[PDB]
């Protein structure tokens, strides 16, 4: 813990199950895991399974 | 030498906002190329301000 940087809050990552998919809206103009710009709002979706 | 507004935090800005910066007075910026007495521009997104 330094004195610079703060913990906003804790995320817990959120268990996908197989035949689900998680609705991701950002918040900024941003890239997301695969490479796709994402601006501000624009909701995608990633099917990848785990958590 | 009287302290004319006190202690602050400075001023941040998110990503996605702006600050809507007016001159209020004649006066020359860093790059130094003009400014009015009353111009009006726009300090972009993320960043911190002076």
């Amino acid at each position: 813990p330094q004195k610079e940087v703060e913990v906003v809050e804790i995320i817990q990552a959120t268990v996908i199950k197989q035949n689900q998919a998680l609705r991701l809206r950002a918040r900024k103009e941003c890239f997301d895991r695969e490479g796709k710009g994402r601006v501000t709002g624009e909701e995608w979706l990633v099917r990848s399974v785990g958590a | 030498e009287v302290l004319e507004k006190d202690i602050t935090p400075l001023q941040v800005v998110l990503p996605n906002t702006a600050l809507h910066l007016k001159a209020l007075l004649d006066f020359e910026d860093k790059n130094g190329d003009k400014v009015m007495a009353g111009d009006e521009w726009l300090f972009e997104g993320p960043g911190t301000y002076i």
